[PDB]
């Protein structure tokens, strides 16, 4: 059972990496799993998008700061 | 102010709700003990930002349909800024008695959901003193069924 | 574990700073999920599949697209991801274009479909 | 035995009366521009009082109907005429909003005659509010419409004054329109002659 | 009828604001908004009871009473027409047990507010009335819509066979001091004709008196504030 | 019924229109108000598949789908007038554009309808500029 | 004065927290605090004891 | 109301009633013996009235009538604050213990 989900599980995070690396949405390794792993609690993904969104916005400030 | 032991007296004699008045004197002496048990175990055996876990109960409460009470616990923390207080009260948290109960519109906010709230508290009154009427009629069953002496 | 504790790492990770360092924008992060937990509409995944295959068409993909179409069948044939239509709204919203200069024609919501709310 | 119309039926035959569209059992008498309740059935007083409380509401949905319709068709109407019928439109699918909630919520029960008055008391008041504007601001155009408009903008009565000030706002973006091309072109799109710059040829 | 005399008020009152106006346009409402009876929000002018179980008596007044708090009539208990400005006549069968008549009629007073409360909403939000008339009557709605969220959920209560006579009279208390209030309030503001300066002095001054019960007080405060908007 | 079915009459409008102003013989310009017209009822038919879906899934009904086709029914009202407005003038080129300008102005009450002919006189007009 | 509105913000907080500390409870802890004593261990000498407290109370109640 | 639903619960004796009634006859009783001793007064002659009934020795008659007796001297209270605060008087009734002479 265990071997099955992490079989399940190992595909799935490659066809999301796939999917990711596709559609050029930029988003790095980290990402792999806990933050899709929190939208599957059924978390409003639009609010979701927008805190992301967000935080890119000040990762990005905050690095143009820095440099 | 005062000795480990002594505020530890104090404290459980707060608590204490304390038949004999030695069952109470007994009941003190068992409390004093079991306390100075537990510190001295403590002692034997012997981080997040306190900011972070006021933040995780500030949005466990929003999220529980509390937005308005983490709010005023944002505000709080705010005039606030005592930590292992607050520590001690985070652990503390949820301890006491649940709580099952506590210009104008554009034409599109005409909403079900404010009528919604009003009609489900209208029905939370009713229901609860119909509860309440219920378990008192009850509670007068089982006495009228009971010896009454004791 | 705790969906708060998972949201504190992710912000952490994004800013490549402590937990404590991100507090002001953690208080930001708290305060606009704890605006909405529930989704307002409902969730169908076909909606989100046509919306990707029409950005990626209006990003001169259409192999790409057709790639993305047979990614989506692998996916759901080996499903094991209950709530998809959340993930993949959040890789469109998340969706971008380095392969094109930056512009869009203004889609509708009232002359095109819009969602029913639920 | 006797027909009397169930409450399910007779919050079927009002909801239809609330959409604009005659019952079963309730018919619009087109000679009170109301809805009456046959007296073939028999059904209690109350439920017929509730019946033509509500179909109130069906005779002020069928009024601004028909005034949206009529107004609709005239190319001469201008597009501030039109403006008004949008809004008008736009305020009408609120409405039906609120109505396919509360076929939902009938549809749930299989929701009482009396909760719906109660929760008809609001749409009652906003259809009321619009029809009187409508009716205030029938047979007028250009800035006899925007005047009329002005004039219930007086309203004391803040949830009227706020759908009176939208619809205010969104009458006025034509007029500002043209006012900012009088105003920046310096020149008329006037072929309906509402604007208040007259060009003599 | 009270309608008339109204009708009669607000021509003065139009042909007053016109003397003031210099002629400026006001606004005027439809005038089937005062032309028909069916928009009303006061009320709208069977086995007869005493042949009932007294339980099945209960039953059926509790029936008509739910029917009567809305401002509808019922089929044992029916409304009296007014004359004047008053508060709602109900006429009661006579075949109903005496005690039963008794219960129903300390609750009328209500119902009575409630016809009161209706007609003075209707009357003072036509515009030449002025808006501190018209918020007036828009808070007087918010309050009606709350006393009828109320019988409405004991109407959804009644549906589940759980409630009757005593029972509503208990959950009742607060309402009838309530409508009371509201009538008195509306009574008072008609029969001195308050506008302006007028209704809002007369708005404090009841505040004041009404400083012995908080029910009350911070009712009146509510709406005091409310109406006190436009004037402020 | 009545009410919703004007929307299907105006479908098949637009589809005999797309279809006959496809051809070459009518234009380049009708030919590419056609194609937009072809998009424009590709997004129609995305929203029928998701109302497909609901019922499918047993959640929609008579005033739902009323309300739900509300802004489908007005968008394909307004398609289905520049149509034919277009056909019964004939309007080829500069004329059609004419057409789409004018239009374009008298829908200025309506917002969804200016964004809707400001969509399609930007694509039909990139040929004739 | 400071300390005593740091007091009943306290009292205030922990009331809305669903915890529940008293106003000589909440002086003790703080006293302990001051005095050096890890909040943790606090809270787990507080539970220890109330749910002593409880168990005490409830078999004193069947005791009378 | 809960004896009313009790009785229809029925549909009970007459002296499980009276049993029940047994706490009602007293809070009755004791209302009703405060209602005559605060009759006829006002202000100040209502409240020593009212004040005068607080000497009984009974808890239960003490607890209710410590609970009346604040909820008559809120007003009380409110008008010597004004009074106090304000230096003013609303007296219209003549209810308060200072009097303004205009």
């Amino acid at each position: 059972a265990a071997a099955a989900n992490l079989n399940a599980v190992r595909e799935t995070m490659d066809v999301l990496l796939e999917i990711s690396r596709i559609l050029n949405t930029g988003l790095d390794m980290e990402t792999l799993s806990i933050c899709v792993r929190l939208c599957e609690q059924g978390i409003n993904p639009e609010a979701l998008s927008s805190v992301i969104k967000e935080l890119r916005k000040a990762t990005e400030a905050l690095k143009a700061a820095e440099n | 102010m005062a000795s480990v032991p002594q505020l530890l007296d104090d404290l459980c004699e707060a608590l204490l709700p304390a038949q004999r008045r030695g069952s109470r004197k007994r009941a003190k002496q068992s409390l004093k003990k079991v306390a100075y048990n537990a510190l001295f175990t403590n002692l034997f055996q012997d981080r997040l930002p306190v900011k972070n876990r006021i933040l995780m109960l500030s949005f466990d409460l929003r999220v529980g349909g509390l937005a308005a009470e983490a709010d005023r616990l944002e505000e709080l923390v705010e005039g606030l800024e005592l930590g292992s207080v607050l520590d001690l009260l985070v652990q503390l948290a949820g301890s006491g008695p649940p709580r099952v109960l506590q210009n104008v519109r554009y034409g599109g906010y005409d909403c079900c959901h404010l009528s919604g709230i009003e009609a489900d508290v209208r029905s939370i009154i009713s229901g609860e003193e119909e509860l309440c009427r219920d378990l008192i009629r009850k509670t007068l069953q089982v006495m009228e069924a009971a010896p009454g002496t004791g | 574990k705790s969906p708060n504790v998972l949201l504190q790492n992710l912000c952490c990770r994004i800013l490549g700073k402590s937990e404590a360092d991100v507090a002001q924008q953690f208080q930001y992060a708290v305060r606009v999920i704890g605006s909405n937990f529930a989704p307002t509409v409902e969730r169908d995944e076909f909606l989100v599949a046509e919306k990707i295959k029409k950005e990626l068409t209006r990003q001169r993909r259409e192999a790409d697209a057709a790639l993305f179409s047979e990614l989506h069948r692998k996916l759901h044939s080996q499903g094991v991801l209950k709530n998809k239509w959340s993930i993949l709204y959040l890789l469109l919203s998340l969706s971008e274009d380095p392969r094109k200069q930056p512009s869009k024609v203004s889609g509708y919501a009232a002359l095109f479909a819009q969602a029913l709310p639920r | 035995g006797a027909v009397e119309v169930t409450e399910a039926a007779l919050v079927r035959d009002i909801l239809y009366v609330f959409q604009g569209i005659d019952g079963k059992h309730v018919k619009m008498s087109n000679a009170d521009n109301c809805y009456t309740v046959e007296g073939k059935a028999n059904l209690s007083k109350s439920l017929r009082d509730t019946a033509v409380r509500l179909a109130e509401l069906g005779w002020l949905h069928n009024k601004i109907r028909k005034y949206t319709d009529q107004r609709s068709l005239d190319r001469s109407f201008g597009l501030v005429g039109q403006s008004f019928c949008a809004a008008l439109h736009q305020e009408l699918r609120e409405y039906y909003r609120l109505l396919s909630v509360l076929h939902s919520q009938l549809q749930l029960e299989d929701l009482t005659l009396r909760r719906l008055l109660v929760w008809t008391y609001d749409p009652k008041m906003r259809l009321k509010t619009l029809a009187a504007l409508v009716d205030h601001c029938q047979g007028r155009k250009g800035g006899e419409l925007a005047s009329a408009v002005h004039a219930y903008t007086k309203t004391g009565d803040p949830y009227a004054r706020s759908l009176v000030q939208h619809i205010l706002s969104l009458v006025s973006h034509p007029v500002l329109s043209f006012l900012y091309r009088w105003i920046y072109d310096g020149e008329l799109e006037d072929t309906y002659h509402e604007f208040f710059v007259a060009s003599d040829p | 009828t009270w309608q008339q005399s109204l009708e009669l008020t607000r021509k003065m009152l139009r042909d007053k604001q016109s003397k003031k106006n210099s002629g400026q346009r006001l606004p005027v409402l439809p005038a089937w908004v005062y032309e028909r009876p069916a928009l009303l929000g006061d009320f709208l002018p069977a086995v007869p009871i005493g042949s009932l179980p007294l339980a099945s008596q209960e039953a059926a007044v509790v029936e008509d009473l739910l029917y009567v708090l809305v401002g509808v009539d019922g089929r044992y208990i029916s409304a009296q027409p007014l004359t004047g400005r008053q508060g709602r006549t109900f006429l009661v069968d006579p075949n109903l047990d005496l005690s039963i008549r008794e219960l129903v009629s300390r609750i009328l007073p209500v119902a009575a507010s409630y016809s009161t409360v209706t007609r003075f909403i209707e009357e003072k939000s036509s515009f030449e009335y002025g808006q501190v008339n018209h918020a007036l009557a828009a808070a007087m709605r918010t309050l009606v819509k709350e006393y009828l969220v109320l019988v409405t959920q004991l109407e959804q209560l009644q549906r589940q066979g759980l409630l009757s006579l005593q029972k509503l009279w208990f959950y009742i208390q607060p309402a009838m001091r309530s409508l009371d209030i509201l009538a008195s309030l509306a009574t008072s503001v008609d029969k001195g004709e308050c506008i302006g300066g007028a209704t809002l002095s007369l708005l404090h001054d009841r505040s004041f008196s009404y400083t012995g019960d908080s029910q009350a007080q911070e009712l009146c405060l509510h709406l005091t504030k409310a109406a006190s908007t436009p004037y402020f």
